[PDB]
């Protein structure tokens, strides 16, 4: 069965809202339980704290990085990083959550939240959940990006758990 | 994807064109006076049932600059020409920036609004038929706004939308 | 004789350098004394902790708002606001010390440095100082800067006084 | 006042691009992999006893977004055409690079200049004398580069900005 789980989103310290994915663990159990893991922290880190250090109107939000907190960090439950899991699911539209990476098989703890259609990134980035509930929340974050992804003001992952 | 729409917002200083752009952008409203020197924004938004990207630069009104117009006329697609209305000179400075554009882009035909802003002030200089004879002269929508009321604020850059989607 | 008044400047609550400036009391007195007494902080408030929150290279710094610290505020030692006190002295180069403003008798808090000739500001900012010592700290505070100024990192007054 | 100079720097991904100019800028080596969408910065510096101002435009490399690069070329005046010295695809992208901006400006005389960073690496693959060759038939500099001890970083620059100041 495919687990949910929630963001509670802050923005300047300031509660914002509640976002809930789906994750695709019936496609993609590997790469949904590193998400639904890091999400609880039950391995003792994950995105608790962590901010979305890009975001981009039009196109998505990126955040996950929970050991450097500039973008270019963060890690697995099963390592640094690991192999990309399959590309079955494609980035069919707003709501996609999907897998950041640096190159073939660097999966860490970094993805994005689609806004849009992004299918020029199919077969690139592994695609495993999508937002159930708190869109509105999504769209509201796009009021703080910008064209190169630099948020205007702090965007931070309050709490996060599983439903 | 989505079309992208360059969006330029002209007019006199304090008239209001970040207090416009910011509650399109963020829906709040900043009371407090920041005069830009360049700034530039992005919002996706549904016009007419089809999504599209808009890019919206927020420009500096002082007129010391006025001859570095040039270049953010040249590759705006369609242009937001605010006035106060209780700033009567804002509204004679609209002249300047349409001839400006026109002069830049080597055209009559340009996608343009005009937009009178402050509405919600008791006490106007300019008056709404005297606006509206202005556009109708220049064959432009006019648009009462208020940036902290929120009036008219998304009506006016959707209708710049609409302006370049006939352009085309 | 001039008073001279000193900026510890610090980068990220990291320290830069010490910048001080004279301040030609005897062309600008009104203008002057409200920097001194603002550096000082001898009338409860002033430029200790507050940051410079405009840096365009190639042309100035600018900073001086330490009641709102968005570059909004700020305030002289005689109410919110004075008046011009003269343009006698010209922004002849890097290094001048200038006030800010929104307009003709504007005049708060709020400061700029020179980076290099700025004539077309003649008649428009009184000028009622310039760098003394440390005109390479100015210059490597345009290291942050921008083209719209936004700076990216902190550049703040971790201290200020009277020599 | 001073003139004004826009410099684009172009090459293939992780080839240094953004290594190279933080350290112009900033003075200071990223060792971590932080990969640009896009970037702009602002120097005044002297070369040449001049004055000037220069304004770099820091680009991404990501093959999938190669059909964008018109509009940047459009504004720029000079390019850092860049690859790595232990990157024989970015040597091959070069072309490419350079028949985009002759294109997209209408002309065959732009200013460039061919930068291979990680010149301290202790590999190689792209040979100095066809970077030279390539440069001799385009008409342009060749400057090796490492942004983890800054060497070169200010020749591949200046060289860039004294090559517009002829066109
Ligand atoms: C040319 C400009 N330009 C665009 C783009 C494109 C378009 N379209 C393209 C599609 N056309 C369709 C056929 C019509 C129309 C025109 C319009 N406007 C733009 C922008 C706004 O112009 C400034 C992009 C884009 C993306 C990159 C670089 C430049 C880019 C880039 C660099 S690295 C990466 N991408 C993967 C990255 N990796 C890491 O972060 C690593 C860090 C270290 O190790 C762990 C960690 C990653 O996984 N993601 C997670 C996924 C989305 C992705 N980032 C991202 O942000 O892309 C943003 C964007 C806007 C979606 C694409
Ligand atoms: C057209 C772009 N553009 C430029 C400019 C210009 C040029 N040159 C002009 C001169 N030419 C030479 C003879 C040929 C060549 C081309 C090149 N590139 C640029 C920039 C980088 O393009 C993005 C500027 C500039 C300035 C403004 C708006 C737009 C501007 C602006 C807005 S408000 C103000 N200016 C006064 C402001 N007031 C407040 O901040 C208020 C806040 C609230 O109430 C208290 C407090 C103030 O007092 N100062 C203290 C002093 C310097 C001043 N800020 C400032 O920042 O100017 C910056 C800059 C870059 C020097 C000028
Ligand atoms: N009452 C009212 N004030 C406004 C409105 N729009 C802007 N202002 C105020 O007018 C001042 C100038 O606004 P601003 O957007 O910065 O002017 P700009 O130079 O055109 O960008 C600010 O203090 C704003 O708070 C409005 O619709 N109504
Ligand atoms: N050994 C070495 N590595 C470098 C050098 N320059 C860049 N790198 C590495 O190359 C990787 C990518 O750098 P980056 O600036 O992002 O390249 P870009 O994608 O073209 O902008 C970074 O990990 C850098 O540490 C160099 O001169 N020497
Ligand atoms: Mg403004
Ligand atoms: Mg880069």
């Amino acid at each position: 069965v495919n687990p949910t789980v929630f963001f509670d989103i802050a923005v300047d310290g300031e509660p914002l809202g509640r976002v809930s994915f789906e994750l695709f663990a019936d496609k993609v159990p590997k790469t949904a339980e590193n998400f639904r893991a890091l999400s609880t922290g039950e391995k003792g880190f994950g995105y608790k704290g962590s901010c979305f250090h890009r975001i981009i109107p039009g196109f998505m939000c990126q955040g996950g990085d929970f050991t450097r907190h500039n973008g270019t960090g963060g890690k697995s439950i099963y390592g640094e990083k690991f192999e990309d899991e399959n590309f079955i699911l494609k980035h069919t539209g707003p709501g996609i959550l999907s897998m950041a990476n640096a190159g073939p098989n660097t999966n860490g703890s970094q993805f994005f939240i689609c806004t849009a259609k992004t299918e020029w990134l199919d077969g690139k980035h592994v695609v495993f959940g999508k937002v159930k509930e708190g869109m509105n929340i999504v769209e509201a974050m796009e009021r703080f990006g910008s064209r190169n992804g630099k948020t205007s003001k702090k965007i931070t992952i309050a709490d996060c758990g599983q439903l | 994807g989505m079309t992208e729409y360059k969006l330029v917002v002209v007019g006199a200083c304090g008239v209001g064109k970040s207090a416009l752009t910011i509650q399109l952008i963020q829906n709040h409203f900043v009371d407090e006076y920041d005069p830009t020197i360049e700034d530039s924004y992005r919002k996706q938004v549904v016009i007419d049932g089809e999504t599209c990207l808009l890019d919206i630069l927020d420009t500096a009104g002082q007129e010391e600059y006025s001859a570095m117009r040039d270049q953010y006329m040249r590759t705006g697609e369609g242009f937001l020409c605010v006035f106060a209305i209780n700033n009567t000179k804002s509204f004679e400075d609209i002249h300047h920036y349409r001839e400006q554009i026109k002069r830049v882009k080597d055209s009559e035909d340009v996608p343009m609004v005009l937009v009178g802003n402050k509405c919600d002030l008791p006490s106007r200089t300019v008056d709404t038929k005297q606006a509206q004879d202005l556009a109708r002269s220049y064959g432009i929508p006019f648009i009462e706004t208020s940036a902290k009321t929120r009036q008219g604020v998304d009506d006016a850059f959707y209708t710049l939308v609409r302006e370049i989607r006939k352009h085309k």
